[PDB]
């Protein structure tokens, strides 16, 4: 995120760090229950990829964050690579998430609920802060 | 490039997507939802995390971080993926696994 | 443009 | 879901 903020600890317990085997973050996603995890297609995870979840700093090793790995990646079949439309993906994970003050789930939308131009929203994430 | 360490958090409004048209043309499809143009955006590394909305009390995933300016452009809007369109799979790949 |  | 124990402070 370019010109955003740091986040209080833990105040957004369904962010989860996807990272590599070498340990690089290369994605966000979102805990929706203790055993799944919603993300983008195009971030391109695979079963050899882990959810980190309850991280604040990836720079420290004091915090009790949960590595969990994934047992399938489910793309959404309607999932376009050329426009990179219907950008999602399910990760269910091998062993569940303990959920705790900084681990939780987000709310999902019904497919019916309008979210109006104008309204203020929020993200969050590890992404750059300057290209 | 600066990569942070510490979880970044930004506020940005949805934009409509005849309005998201205007910078993104015929890129924009009814799945994507617009956000930020702003004085924020999201950028490389944001990929699939959160965009949320609070709704009666309660944070509620509109958004998946997608795509948008090659250089994180602040005045250009980023595209999300738009969780309604999507939430029906979703709960019938959880229904069926 | 690119991926997020 | 949706209501972090610990809440965002933007």
């Amino acid at each position: 995120i370019v010109n955003g903020e740091e986040a209080v600890p833990g105040s957004w317990p369904w962010q989860v760090s996807l990272q590599d085997k070498t340990g690089f973050h290369f994605c966000g996603g979102s805990l929706i229950n203790e055993n799944w995890v919603v993300t983008a297609a195009h971030c391109g995870v695979t079963t050899s990829d882990v959810v980190v979840a309850g991280e604040f700093d990836q720079g420290s090793s004091s915090e009790k964050i949960q590595k969990l790995k994934i047992a399938k990646v489910f793309k959404n079949s309607k999932y376009n690579s050329l426009t990179i439309n219907n950008d999602i993906t399910l990760l269910k994970l091998s062993t569940a998430a303990s959920f705790s003050q900084t681990v939780s789930a987000v709310c999902l939308p019904s497919a019916s609920d309008d979210f109006a131009a104008g309204t203020t929203c929020v993200t969050t994430g590890w992404g750059l802060t300057r290209y | 490039a600066n990569t942070p360490d510490r979880l970044q958090q930004a506020s940005l409004p949805l934009l409509s997507n005849t309005n998201c048209k205007k910078y993104w043309g015929t890129k924009i499809k009814d799945a994507m939802i617009c956000a930020g143009a702003s004085g924020v955006s999201s950028c490389m590394g944001d990929s699939g995390g959160p965009l949320v909305c609070k709704k009666n009390g309660a944070w509620t995933l509109v958004g998946i971080v997608s795509w948008g300016s090659s250089t994180c452009s602040t005045s250009t809007p980023g595209v999300y993926a738009r969780v309604t369109a999507l939430v029906n799979w979703v709960q019938q790949t959880l229904a069926a696994n | 443009s690119w991926p997020w | 879901c949706g209501v972090p124990a610990i809440q965002p402070v933007l």
